[PDB]
Formats: structure tokens, C-alpha cells, sequence
């Protein structure tokens, strides 16, 4: 969960910084989960279009993740002397002979992962109400004063207590 | 393929009796021994000038082109599929009996 | 209607062939009774020729059906 | 060769060793099912059985229930699955109360503590599997129809 | 005892380093479901057919045989299959490869029994593997190019299903 | 006297009619007998078995199943060398039949009469006299 | 053995036998007498060798008694069928005479009769090999010539010297 959140936190900051060539002409002005819905509107199966951007990610992440499934299943029943999180991935020597790393560097990994879980949750919800994205929100320390018109997500129901029960300042 | 022809697996047909199911040889030999005679053409509207194997394989491709839509009740797919698999299962049964039992 | 033909020497040929075929083949297959000069009697001859007129009639009618005649 | 022999070498027990009963494939399937798989606590046996059963329970209630043609069909189907789950957990608990004497053994299914563990795991996994089925059907239009969205 | 290709998984039990092309890659446990020797014979068969398929794709781009353009006008990769079922070519290759497969079926039964190595048909007329030092190199090399040709055959035929160009015409006309 | 557990059993191919879970948790019955031949008999629980020459042993769930086989062997093969035992899950074996070495239809000394009523059956007491009383209706 | 190297040696055949090449993939010699198999191979080849000439020569010259039809194959449908009935019974007489009443697998080879021999001589292993291989060639040849004459409806040499049209049916 921590590693996925760290990639998500880095992705949101970089997407606010720039985007890769040609992306802007397809997705338009969508940032931080609106781009997920926008791609999925133009992909076979979920929508109608010529893209498989989320689907390609699902394919390769799912192949790697069935491999990690077998690793987790073997580690659960004690058939393997492998610790948590260690997949042997360490191409440039960082732990100086062990892919698992030192006690300090895994403590660094776990704490930064916890930080990124909290942070990516914060960034997601602040976008879900302001529509600004990470750097505009952090710049706009007076907020709700002017917000970006942004689409309802693929789960609008969760935005139903914001109006009649909770204040809805926006 | 729960057990091949070679003495490799420990699959026991029952509690204590090991028995070599010859799933490669029986499946291959029964398929060829059923498909090759079935190539015999016939100028009947169901076959359309092909054999039963070839008209069947043609109706697989035709219905696969319209992939989500199933073949209709009057479509020749169902009758071709039935007769083909009927004679195929019969030739697998008889082939398994002949090969496992007589062993030659 | 399947097309049959009036009797000709080809029909005679099919009948004779099937008849001899059934004599020889029956002589081996029959389990209770000099390749044909040992134990060959009238019931064996009459049975092989009855199967000969059965195989021959089927062969004549089928070859007339398909066009071989 | 003969494929039917006395069960576990005993000619006078009330069973036979037939291919359905005792082949290698059958023994592999039986030995690997959560009820019989080795190395599992009764609670984990309960969780895996519950996740399976709760997941498939949602579907018949949703497709064929009284509110099936309404927009609350999935809500009613999930809640109907929940009602069946609660009734079945009551059945499991009363079975445990009347069938097992209280002993310290807790790692076998047929003990009082082992049955209570299995019931705890079965309720949690069952509600979890029903909730997962609810999420999947809610979001994917293929599952809402019978695959009929493609036509 | 960890898999070489997938470091976090236990080394496959049915698999061994004596096998040519071995890398410890069976994360799903399919080497236990079906017999390993059947799987090797199947893999080497697939390898050779796809090697032919890939080179045939490339060569059918590069040139065609005399008179072929008369019969095939615009059909390029799998359209030529469709028009040459009408002509006799596909029935001919099907008949003769099926003829070879009959003796291949005898040889598969033989290699199941254990007399023959998978994919071994003693076909070395030019005596490339006579030294035997090359033999092992050739064995591993054949498996590697076979796997690459399986991926390549798929990837070209799917590139042609997309564009219609075919491999070299896809490359030259980006 | 005691059951020699090692006695070979009659050849049998198995059946679904044999004993169930109550036999290994409540009680099982055993029958042993001597045969002069290797001959086919019918099992009380199902099909046919073959008794081995010499001494045979079976396990059945009910005592009546042991006695049904015993009557069948005595009439069909003239074998009276049968002994019926009751066996408990504690391992304790209870000899049952014939109980004192002599068959019940033949008289034996030292048998004490149980259940014998000193008058004829019409001399019993009417239910009303023995109502709210522990006194038995047999006089 | 030597013909199909990725299979086992049959081990029921040897280089002693005339036309041997170690070629027995199906293991037919394990289930039937090899004397009968040799006898069948030579006789089938001898009939095929006559059949090849029987398909070749009647194109150039057909007997004045008959009518030749269209091809030497199809000529059996235009000659009287009673003529071929006597062909059949005369060949049967030859079978019952040259074989001394022995017409079955248990019955042949009783006196030590060698497979090829019907009393026309004894030949070198090379000479018997020549006979066998020419027989095998003429067996394959008959199938090609007969089916060619069938589909084309033209004489073999008329087809060969004339435009070499593909066989189609
Ligand atoms: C899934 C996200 C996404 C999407 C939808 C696009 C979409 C597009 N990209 Mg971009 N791109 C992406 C990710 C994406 N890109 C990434 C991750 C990279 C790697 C750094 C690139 C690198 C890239 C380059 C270098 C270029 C594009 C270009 C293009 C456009 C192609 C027009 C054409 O004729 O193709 C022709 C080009 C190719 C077939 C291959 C290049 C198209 C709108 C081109 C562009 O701007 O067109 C206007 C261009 O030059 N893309
Ligand atoms: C080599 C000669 C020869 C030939 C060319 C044929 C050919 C034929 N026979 Mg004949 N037959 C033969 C020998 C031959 N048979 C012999 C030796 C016997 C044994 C006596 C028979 C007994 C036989 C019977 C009893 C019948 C035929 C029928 C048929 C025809 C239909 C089969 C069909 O498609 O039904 C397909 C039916 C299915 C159920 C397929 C599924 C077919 C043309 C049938 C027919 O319609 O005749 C007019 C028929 O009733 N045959
Ligand atoms: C699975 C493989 C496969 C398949 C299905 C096809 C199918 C087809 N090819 Mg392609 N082709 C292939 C491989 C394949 N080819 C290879 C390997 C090459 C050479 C690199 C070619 C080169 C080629 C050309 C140049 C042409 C075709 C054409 C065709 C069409 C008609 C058949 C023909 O004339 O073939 C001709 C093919 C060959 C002569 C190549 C045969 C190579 C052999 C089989 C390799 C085996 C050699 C080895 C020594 C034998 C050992 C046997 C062993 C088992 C013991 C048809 C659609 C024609 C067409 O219509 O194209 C538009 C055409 O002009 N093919
Ligand atoms: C299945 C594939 C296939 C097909 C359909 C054809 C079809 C044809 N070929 Mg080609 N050919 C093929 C494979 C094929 N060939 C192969 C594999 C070779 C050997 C390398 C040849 C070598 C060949 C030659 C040398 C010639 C033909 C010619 C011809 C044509 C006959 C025209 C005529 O007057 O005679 C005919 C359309 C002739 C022609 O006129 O075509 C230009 C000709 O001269 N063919
Ligand atoms: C064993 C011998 C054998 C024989 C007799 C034939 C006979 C034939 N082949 Mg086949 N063929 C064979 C082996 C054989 N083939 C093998 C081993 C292969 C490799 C897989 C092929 C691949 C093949 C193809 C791809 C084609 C034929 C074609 C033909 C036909 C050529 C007609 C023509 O005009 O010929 C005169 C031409 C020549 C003599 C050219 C040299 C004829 C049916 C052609 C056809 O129409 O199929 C029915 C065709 O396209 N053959
Ligand atoms: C030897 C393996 C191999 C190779 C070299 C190629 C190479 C190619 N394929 Mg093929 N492909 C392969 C296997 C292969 N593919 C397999 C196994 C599949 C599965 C069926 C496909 C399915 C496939 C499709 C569906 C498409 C390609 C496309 C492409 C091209 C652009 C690469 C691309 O967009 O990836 C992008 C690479 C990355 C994002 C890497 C990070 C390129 C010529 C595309 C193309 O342009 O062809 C029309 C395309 O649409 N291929
Ligand atoms: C009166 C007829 C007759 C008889 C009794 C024999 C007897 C014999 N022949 Mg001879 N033969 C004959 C006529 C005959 N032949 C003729 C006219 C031919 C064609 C030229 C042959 C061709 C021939 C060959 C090629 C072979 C024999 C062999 C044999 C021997 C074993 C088979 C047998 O017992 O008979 C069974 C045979 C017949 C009753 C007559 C056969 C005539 C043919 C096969 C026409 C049948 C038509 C039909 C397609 C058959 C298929 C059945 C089914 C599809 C309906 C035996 C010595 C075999 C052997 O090994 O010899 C030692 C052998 O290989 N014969
Ligand atoms: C060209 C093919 C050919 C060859 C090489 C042979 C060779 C042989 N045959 Mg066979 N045979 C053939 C054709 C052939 N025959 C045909 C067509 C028939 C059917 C009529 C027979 C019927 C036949 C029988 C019934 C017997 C033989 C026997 C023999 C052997 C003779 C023993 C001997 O004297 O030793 C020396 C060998 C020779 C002197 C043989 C000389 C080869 C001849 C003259 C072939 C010349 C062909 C010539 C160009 C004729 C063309 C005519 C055509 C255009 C119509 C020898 C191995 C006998 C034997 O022992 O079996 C092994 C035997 O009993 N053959
Ligand atoms: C491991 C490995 C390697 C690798 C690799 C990689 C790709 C490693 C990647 C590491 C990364 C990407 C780490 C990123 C962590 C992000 C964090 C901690 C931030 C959380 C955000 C917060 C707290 C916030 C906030 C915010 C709030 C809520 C409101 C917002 O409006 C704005 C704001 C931003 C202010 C390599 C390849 C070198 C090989 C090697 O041998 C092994
Ligand atoms: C792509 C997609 C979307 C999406 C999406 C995503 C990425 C959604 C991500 C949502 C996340 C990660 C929310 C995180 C919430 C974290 C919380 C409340 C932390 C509580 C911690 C506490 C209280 C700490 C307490 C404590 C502290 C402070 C100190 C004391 C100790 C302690 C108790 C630990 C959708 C769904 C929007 C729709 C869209 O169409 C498709």
C-alpha cells in the first residue's frame, strides 16, 4: 500500500508540473482522478474509443501482481524464508550485497510509505472538492474562494452528503 | 491430461489402482479417426457441399465473426455441433476402450 | 427416387464378386465348421452365399444410387 | 484391472473405493478445499468458505428478487444476502452450542472453540464476499446484465 | 532454491537445469499439471512452427515466388490463407504436414515412454551438431529463437490485424 | 475363549451395506466360525462373499445380522461352530452367543429362569388396582 | 531402424529379406506373420506392374474385339462385363493352382515355400530386391496414373506430351 501510494503522490505532483507530449490534446484539462475517468471514457469495454491506457496498466500490473500473489501465498505458510516486501528488486547496489536492504533503509521506506498514504489521501480529497490539484491547492492557501469546475467522479453518490447535511461551502 | 501414456505420473484411477489414461494418444487418435472419415462431402443443405467436420468448422468461423450474438434455433451450428461431438465422444469412448484394454 | 438399373452383366459382376468375397471371408471368420477343401459343407456354402446376396444387393443398390452402376 | 475395491482395505465398512470417491484428482480436490486443507486455523477455514459463499449469494437475490426491476435491486439483493447470512450464522452458533463439549482444543473444526472460530470467520468472510460482489456489480455494467450489454 | 527468472518464487520442482532453455520460469505451476516431457515436445513444436511463420512473414514481404502475384492480388498476411484455400496450396501443406504428424504422433508416444528426447527427430543432415560442443549451444539457441519467434509471429499478425500493412510495410510506412 | 483378532475374514469385494459411524463409537458385533471348505455364502448386509477354509471372522453392526448369518450357515452348510461377540470402542470384548456353551433351545443346568410368571396370562391385575401404586400388574 | 531413425528398429525384419530397408513405423510385422506380409507385398506389386502396362499400352493399341472407351481406366465400363468375370475366375484358378490348395495364412508356407517363388526359379538377393523395389514403384505409379486418367478423362501419354493440365475434381 505504501509503495503504490508513493507512486501516486509523485504522479500527482509531476502531473501538476508537466505532462508528456500529446497527452494534452487527448485528455484536455483533467488532473488527479479526472484523467482516470477521461481515459476510461475512451477505452474499449469501459467506454468507446481508441485508447487502452488504464487497461494496459491493469494488464501488466496484474501480471506482476499474480506473481506477487504466489510470493505472498508461499510466505504466509512458512515455505519461504523471505521477509515482507522483498521481491529481490535492487539493480543498482544500494544495500551493499543484500536486496532486502539495511534495517535503516527499510525503516525509511516504511515511514515514507505511511507518509505518502496520508498525503495521497489528502491530495485526492482536496481535489475532489476544490478541483485544484496539489500545487494549486498548496499555493492557494485561501481556498474555496475560487475553485476549478471539475467533473463528478465515477462514484457521485459519495458526494451526496456534502450539500444537504454537511455545509457545502463550495 | 490427468495422466499421459508414459509411466511418469502416480495418478491412480481409484484408491490403490494406478491406471495410465492415455489422454494424448486417445484424444489425438480419436480426433483424427473421427475427423478424417467425416471429411466426406455431401450436397445436403445442412452440409452445403462440405463434409460434416468441414461444414462444422465453417459454422464455427461464421458464428465467431458475429461473436456476441449466438447462433439461432434454425442455424445449422447446433445440429452440426451435436452430431460432430456425438460421434467424437463415441470415438473417444471406443478408442479408450480399445487402447487401454487391448493395449495392441 | 434413387435410380436403379435393369439387369446387365455389371449387376451380375457385383453379385458374383460379393458372393466369392463372402465365401472366402466367411470361411475364415466362421467359428464352427486345402484352403476351401477342409470342412466346407452345404450350410457354410448356403450361409456365405446368403450373406453374398445381402452384401451384393446392398452394393448394387448403392452403386446405382451414386452413379457407378 | 479393476477400479472398485474395498474402502481403506476394509471389506466390511459401509463404503467402496470408486474413482469418484478415491481417485488422485478427487483426493487432490478434497485435500485442498479449505475445510480439509492442512495448516489452516479454523478461523481461516471459516474466512475462505465465507468469502466464497457470501460472494455467490448476492447474485440470485439481485437478479430474481421482488425488487429486481427497481433501481434498488442491488441494494435489496445485498441486504437479502445479509439477512440469509445472519440467519445461517444463528444456525452455526446453535449447532456449536448443542454439538460440542467444552475442551481446550481449538485447532480442529469439531471442537467447541474451533467451531466458534469457524463461525466468527464465516460471518466475517461472508459479509466481506457479499460486499465485494456488491462493489463489482455496482460498478461494472456487464455484471448488471447477464452480459447482455454487449448485444 | 529460488527461481532464477523470478527471484521471489521457489524454484519449480518439475523443472531442472539440464533442460535446454531453462530459466526457472513456471510461476503458475503448469509443469506439474501436465507431464514435463509432453510440455517440452509441445514447446519445441510451437517454436519451429512459429520460426517458419515469422521468417515466412518477413520473406513474403521481401519477395514472392513466380506466378504468385497472379493468384494473390492484394492479400498480404492472412488474406493469402483465405484465397489459397480456394486454390490448392493450404490443402496441400495441411495434407503433408499431417502426414508428418502421424510419425510425430508415434514419436511423441515414444518420448512419453522415454526412448526419445523431446523434439529429437535425428534430423542433422549437414552434421552441424556432430562435435557436440556446438550441439548444446544449438539446443539452447534453438529454444531462444523459437520463443522469440512465437512472440514475433503473434506481434506481426496482430500488427497486421491493426493496420493491414504486414511487418516490413508496417516498419517502412510508420 | 477370547476373540483372536488375527483370524482371517471371508473374501469379500465390499459393499455399501456394511457398518457406519455408530459401529466405531457405540458397539460392533463379531462372528467367528469354522468352515470345511472355501465356499460362497450370502452376506446379511448385501451380496455374496466366500468363506475361507478354516476359521472365518466378520464384523457387523447389529447382533441380529450376526444371528441371521449364523442361522443361514447352520441350515445351508451344517456349521454350528459359530461364536458371536460384542465389542465396545474401549477394546473390551463381550462373548454373547451361545452364552454358556450350549444353544438356548437345548436345556442346561445352572440356567436361572428370568421373566417367569407363576400364573396364567388371564390372572394379571387390572390397571385400576395398580394405579398410583408401584405394584406390578403380574399379580 | 535405418529408414525412420527417430523410431525403434522393428526387430522382426532383417537384411536377409530382399527389399529390406528397416522401414516399419506402425509395427505391422508384430501383429501379422511376416511370410504373409512378404507374400502380399510381392503379389500386390506384380498385379500393379501388370496394371501400369494395362493403363499405358491400350492407349496406343486396343484390341479389335472391344471398344476402347475414353481412357484405359474407363475401358472396363465398355468391354463386356462377362469378359471381366472370366478374368476374375481365371485369376482365381491361377490362385488355387499355383498355390497348391493353400490360400490362407495358416495354409501357405507349409512345405517351406519361399515368399516370391511359385516355381519360376531361384534368384540372387539382389535380383529379388530389384523385383521388390520395381513392384513398390509400380504400386505408387498405378495410383497416380489411374487417378490422373479418372479426373482428366484423357490418356496418360496424351496428357503428358500434350499440355500438362492439373488434376481437378
Ligand atoms: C497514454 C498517454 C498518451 C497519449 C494518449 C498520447 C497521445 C499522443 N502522443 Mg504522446 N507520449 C506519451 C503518452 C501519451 N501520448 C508518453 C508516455 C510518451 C513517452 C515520453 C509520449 C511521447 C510522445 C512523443 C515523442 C510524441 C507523442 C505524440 C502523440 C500524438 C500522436 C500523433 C501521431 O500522429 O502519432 C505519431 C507518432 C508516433 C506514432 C510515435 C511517436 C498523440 C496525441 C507526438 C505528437 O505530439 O503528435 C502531435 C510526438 O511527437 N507522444
Ligand atoms: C459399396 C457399396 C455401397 C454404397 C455405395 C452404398 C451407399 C449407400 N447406401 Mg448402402 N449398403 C451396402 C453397400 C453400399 N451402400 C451394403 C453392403 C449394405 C449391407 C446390406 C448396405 C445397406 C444399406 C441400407 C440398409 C441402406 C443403405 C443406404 C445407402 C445410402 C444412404 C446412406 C446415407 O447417407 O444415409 C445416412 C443416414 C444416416 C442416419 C447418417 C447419419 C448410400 C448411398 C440407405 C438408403 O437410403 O438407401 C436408399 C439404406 O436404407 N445401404
Ligand atoms: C507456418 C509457416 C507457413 C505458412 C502457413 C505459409 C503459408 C503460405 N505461404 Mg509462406 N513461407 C514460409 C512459411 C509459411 N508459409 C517460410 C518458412 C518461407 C520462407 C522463408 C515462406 C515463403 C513464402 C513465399 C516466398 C511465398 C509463400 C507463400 C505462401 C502461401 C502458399 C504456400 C507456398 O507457396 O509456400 C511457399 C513456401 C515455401 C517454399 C517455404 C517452405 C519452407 C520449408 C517448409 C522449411 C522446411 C525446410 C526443411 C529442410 C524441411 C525439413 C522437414 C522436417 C519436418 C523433417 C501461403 C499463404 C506464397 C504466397 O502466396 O505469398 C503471398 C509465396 O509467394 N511463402
Ligand atoms: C502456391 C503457390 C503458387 C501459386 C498459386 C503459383 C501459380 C503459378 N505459377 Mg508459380 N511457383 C511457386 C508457387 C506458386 N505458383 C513456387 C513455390 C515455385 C518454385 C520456386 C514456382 C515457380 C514458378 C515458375 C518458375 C513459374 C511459375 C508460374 C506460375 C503460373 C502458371 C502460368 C503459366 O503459363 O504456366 C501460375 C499462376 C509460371 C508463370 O508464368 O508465372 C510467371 C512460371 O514460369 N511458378
Ligand atoms: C509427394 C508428391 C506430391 C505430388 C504428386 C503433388 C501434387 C500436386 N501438388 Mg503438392 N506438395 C507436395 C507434394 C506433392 N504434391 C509437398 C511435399 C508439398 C510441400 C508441403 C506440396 C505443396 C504444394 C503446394 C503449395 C501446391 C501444390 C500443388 C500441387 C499440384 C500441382 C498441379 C500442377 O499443375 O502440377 C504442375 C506443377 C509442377 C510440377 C510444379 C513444380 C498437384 C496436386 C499446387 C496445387 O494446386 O495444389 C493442389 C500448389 O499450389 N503442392
Ligand atoms: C517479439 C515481440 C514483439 C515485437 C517486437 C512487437 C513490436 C510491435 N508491435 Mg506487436 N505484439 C506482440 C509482440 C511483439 N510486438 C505480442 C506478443 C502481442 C500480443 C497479441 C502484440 C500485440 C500488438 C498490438 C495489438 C499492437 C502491437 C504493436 C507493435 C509495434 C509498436 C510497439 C508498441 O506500440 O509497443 C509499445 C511499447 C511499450 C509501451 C513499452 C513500454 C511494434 C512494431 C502496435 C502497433 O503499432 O502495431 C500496429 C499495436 O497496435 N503489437
Ligand atoms: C476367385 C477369386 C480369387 C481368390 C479365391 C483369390 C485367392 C487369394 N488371393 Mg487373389 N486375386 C484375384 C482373385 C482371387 N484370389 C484377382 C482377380 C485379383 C486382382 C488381380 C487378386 C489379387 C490379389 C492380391 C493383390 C492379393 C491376393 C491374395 C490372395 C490370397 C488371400 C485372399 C483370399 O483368400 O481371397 C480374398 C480375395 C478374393 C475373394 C478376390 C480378390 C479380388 C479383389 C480384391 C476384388 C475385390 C473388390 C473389393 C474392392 C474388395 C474390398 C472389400 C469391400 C470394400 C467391399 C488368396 C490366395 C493376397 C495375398 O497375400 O496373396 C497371398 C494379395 O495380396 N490376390
Ligand atoms: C520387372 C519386374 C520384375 C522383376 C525384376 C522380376 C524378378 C523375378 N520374378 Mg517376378 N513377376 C513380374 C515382374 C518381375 N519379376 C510380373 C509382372 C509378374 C506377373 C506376371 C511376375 C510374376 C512372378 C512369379 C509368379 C514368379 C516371379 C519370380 C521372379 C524371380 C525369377 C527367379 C529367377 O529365375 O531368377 C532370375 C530372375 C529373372 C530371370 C527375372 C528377370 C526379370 C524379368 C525378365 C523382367 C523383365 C521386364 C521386361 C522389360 C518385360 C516388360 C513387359 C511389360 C512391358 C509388359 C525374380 C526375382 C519367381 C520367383 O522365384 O519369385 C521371386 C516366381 O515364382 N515373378
Ligand atoms: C526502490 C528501488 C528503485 C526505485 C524506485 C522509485 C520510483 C522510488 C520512488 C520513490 C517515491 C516516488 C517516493 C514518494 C513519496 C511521497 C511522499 C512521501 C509524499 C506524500 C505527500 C504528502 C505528505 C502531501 C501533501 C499535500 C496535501 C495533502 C495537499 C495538496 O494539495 C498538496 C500537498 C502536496 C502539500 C530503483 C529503480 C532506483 C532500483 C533500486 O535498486 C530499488
Ligand atoms: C481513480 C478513481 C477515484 C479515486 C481515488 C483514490 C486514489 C482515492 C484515495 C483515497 C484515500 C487514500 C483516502 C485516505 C484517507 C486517509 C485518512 C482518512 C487518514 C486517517 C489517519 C488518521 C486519522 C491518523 C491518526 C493518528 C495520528 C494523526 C497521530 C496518532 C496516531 C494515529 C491514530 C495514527 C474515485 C474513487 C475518486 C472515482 C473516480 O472516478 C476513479
Amino acid at each position: 500500500h505504501g509503495r503504490v501510494a508513493m507512486l501516486a503522490a509523485a504522479g500527482a505532483i509531476v502531473q501538476d508540473i508537466f505532462t508528456f507530449p500529446g497527452v494534452k490534446s487527448v485528455i484536455g484539462d483533467v488532473k488527479m482522478t479526472s484523467v482516470h475517468d477521461k481515459f476510461l471514457s475512451m477505452e474499449a469495454g469501459s467506454g468507446k474509443g481508441d485508447m487502452a491506457a488504464m487497461h494496459q496498466l491493469l494488464l501488466w500490473l496484474g501480471l506482476l501482481e499474480i506473481a506477487t500473489s504466489v510470493a505472498i501465498i508461499q510466505s504466509f505458510k512458512g515455505e519461504t524464508s523471505r521477509g515482507p516486501g522483498e521481491f529481490g528488486f535492487d539493480p543498482l547496489n544500494f544495500g551493499k550485497g543484500n536486496s532486502a536492504g539495511s534495517d535503516s533503509y527499510k525503516l525509511k521506506e516504511i515511514k515514507n510509505g505511511r507518509l505518502a498514504m496520508i498525503g495521497i489521501g489528502g491530495m485526492v480529497h482536496h481535489y475532489l472538492l476544490t478541483g485544484k490539484g496539489p500545487l494549486q491547492f498548496l499555493g492557494g492557501i485561501p481556498n474555496y474562494k475560487s475553485c476549478v469546475s471539475h467533473p463528478d467522479s465515477l462514484l457521485p453518490w459519495l458526494f451526496k452528503a456534502v450539500g444537504p447535511v454537511l455545509p457545502k461551502i463550495c | 491430461l490427468s495422466v499421459v501414456a508414459q509411466s511418469k505420473s502416480d495418478f491412480e484411477i481409484s484408491d490403490g489402482t494406478p491406471y495410465t489414461l492415455n489422454v494424448p494418444l486417445v484424444g489425438a487418435a480419436s480426433f483424427i479417426g473421427w475427423v478424417v472419415p467425416t471429411l466426406l462431402p455431401s450436397q445436403i443443405a445442412l452440409y452445403g457441399g462440405k463434409g460434416l467436420s468441414t461444414a462444422f468448422f465453417a459454422s464455427i468461423g461464421t458464428n465467431l465473426a458475429k461473436f456476441p450474438a449466438p447462433p439461432g434455433m434454425t442455424d445449422p451450428f447446433w445440429l452440426l455441433c451435436f452430431i460432430w461431438h456425438s460421434g467424437l465422444f463415441a470415438t473417444m469412448i471406443l478408442g479408450s476402450i480399445g487402447y487401454n484394454g487391448y493395449a495392441g | 427416387v434413387p435410380q436403379t438399373v435393369a439387369w446387365s452383366a455389371k449387376t451380375g459382376a457385383v453379385m458374383v464378386l460379393s458372393n466369392i468375397l463372402c465365401i472366402v471371408a466367411g470361411r475364415y471368420v466362421i467359428q464352427v465348421k486345402s484352403g476351401s477343401f477342409a470342412g466346407f459343407g452345404l450350410p457354410e456354402l448356403l450361409a456365405s452365399t446368403s450373406l453374398g446376396h445381402i452384401v451384393g444387393s446392398g452394393a448394387i443398390l448403392g452403386l446405382s444410387y451414386v452413379g457407378v452402376l | 484391472s479393476q477400479f472398485i475395491k474395498p474402502y481403506n482395505d476394509d471389506p466390511f465398512v459401509g463404503n467402496l473405493a470408486t474413482p469418484v470417491s478415491t481417485s488422485s484428482f478427487t483426493k487432490s480436490l478434497l485435500s485442498n478445499l479449505p475445510a480439509y486443507r492442512a495448516g489452516l486455523s479454523p478461523l481461516l477455514r471459516g474466512v475462505e468458505i465465507g468469502l466464497t459463499h457470501g460472494y455467490f449469494l448476492v447474485g440470485p437475490f439481485y437478479k430474481l428478487g421482488p425488487l429486481r426491476n427497481s433501481d434498488v435491486a442491488l441494494l435489496s439483493g445485498f441486504f437479502s444476502a445479509l439477512g440469509l447470512i445472519v440467519i445461517l450464522v444463528a444456525c452455526l452458533t446453535i449447532y456449536g452450542v448443542v454439538s460440542f463439549e467444552e475442551t481446550e482444543a481449538k485447532d480442529q473444526l469439531q471442537t467447541a472453540k474451533g467451531w466458534r472460530q469457524f463461525t466468527s470467520g464465516w460471518l466475517v468472510g461472508s459479509v466481506g464476499g457479499a460486499s465485494f460482489a456488491y462493489i463489482l456489480i455496482s460498478n461494472i455494467p456487464f455484471l448488471q446484465t447477464a452480459g447482455m450489454s454487449m448485444l | 532454491a529460488m527461481s532464477e527468472s523470478v527471484p521471489f518464487l521457489k524454484k519449480p520442482e518439475a523443472l531442472d537445469s539440464s533442460m535446454a532453455g531453462y530459466a526457472g520460469f513456471d510461476p503458475l505451476g503448469l509443469s506439474s499439471i501436465a507431464d514435463i516431457k509432453f510440455l517440452q515436445e509441445s514447446e519445441i513444436k510451437h517454436c519451429r512452427i512459429a520460426m517458419l511463420a515469422a521468417a515466412g512473414s518477413i520473406a513474403q514481404d521481401i519477395f514472392t515466388f513466380p506466378g504468385v502475384s497472379k493468384v494473390v492480388g492484394t492479400a498480404k498476411m492472412t488474406g493469402v490463407h483465405d484465397v489459397l484455400v480456394k486454390q490448392g496450396a493450404m490443402g496441400q501443406i495441411l495434407l503433408w504436414t499431417s502426414f508428418l504428424e502421424v510419425f510425430g504422433t508415434i514419436a511423441l508416444l515414444e518420448t512419453l515412454d522415454g526412448k526419445r528426447a523431446p523434439g529429437d527427430f535425428k534430423f542433422d543432415p549437414l552434421g552441424f551438431s556432430k562435435n557436440a560442443e556446438t550441439a548444446k549451444r544449438y539446443q539452447l539457441s534453438e529454444i531462444k529463437n523459437g520463443r522469440l519467434a512465437m512472440l514475433a509471429t503473434g506481434g506481426m499478425v496482430h500488427g497486421y490485424f491493426i493496420t493491414g500493412k504486414g511487418p516490413l510495410e508496417l516498419l517502412t510506412n510508420f | 475363549e477370547t476373540l483372536n483378532l488375527q483370524i482371517p475374514s471371508p473374501t469379500f469385494e465390499g459393499s455399501t451395506g456394511g457398518w457406519l459411524r455408530a459401529a466405531e463409537v457405540e458397539e460392533k458385533y463379531a462372528i467367528t466360525w469354522t468352515s470345511p471348505k472355501e465356499q460362497v455364502f450370502e452376506m446379511p448386509t448385501g451380496g455374496a462373499a466366500i468363506m475361507r477354509q478354516g476359521e472365518n471372522l466378520l464384523y457387523l453392526a447389529r447382533k441380529e445380522q450376526c444371528l441371521a448369518l449364523a442361522t443361514q450357515v447352520k441350515n445351508s452348510f451344517k456349521i454350528t461352530d459359530y461364536k458371536v461377540y460384542r465389542i465396545f470402542p474401549s477394546g473390551e470384548v463381550q462373548y454373547l452367543h451361545p452364552k454358556d456353551g450350549v444353544f438356548p433351545e437345548k436345556v442346561n443346568a445352572g440356567r436361572v429362569g428370568v421373566g417367569n410368571v407363576s400364573h396364567s396370562i388371564g390372572k394379571n391385575l387390572n390397571p385400576a388396582q395398580i394405579k398410583f401404586t408401584s405394584k406390578s400388574f403380574n399379580g | 531402424n535405418l529408414a525412420v531413425p527417430f523410431l525403434k528398429a522393428p526387430a522382426k525384419l532383417d537384411s536377409s529379406m530382399p527389399g529390406y530397408a528397416g522401414f516399419d513405423p506402425l509395427g505391422c510385422s508384430d501383429f501379422y506373420d511376416v511370410k504373409w506380409l512378404q507374400e502380399a507385398e510381392i503379389k500386390n506389386g506384380r498385379v500393379a506392374m501388370l496394371g501400369v502396362v494395362g493403363l499405358l499400352v491400350p492407349e496406343f493399341f486396343h484390341l479389335p474385339m472391344y471398344t476402347a472407351g475414353a481412357t484405359p481406366y474407363e475401358s472396363y465400363t465398355t468391354v463386356p462385363a462377362f469378359a471381366l468375370i472370366q478374368i476374375f475366375l481365371g485369376c482365381g484358378a491361377v490362385e488355387y493352382f499355383t498355390h497348391k490348395g493353400k490360400i490362407s495364412p495358416d495354409n501357405m508356407f507349409d512345405g517351406g515355400r519361399v515368399p516370391g517363388e511359385f516355381g519360376w526359379g531361384k534368384a540372387d538377393m539382389t535380383m529379388q530386391t530389384k523385383e521388390i523395389k520395381n513392384g513398390r514403384l509400380a504400386m505408387l505409379a498405378f495410383g497416380g496414373i489411374l487417378h490422373q486418367q479418372l479426373f482428366t478423362k484423357m490418356g496418360t501419354i496424351a496428357h503428358l506430351t500434350g499440355g500438362f493440365k492439373p488434376l481437378t475434381f
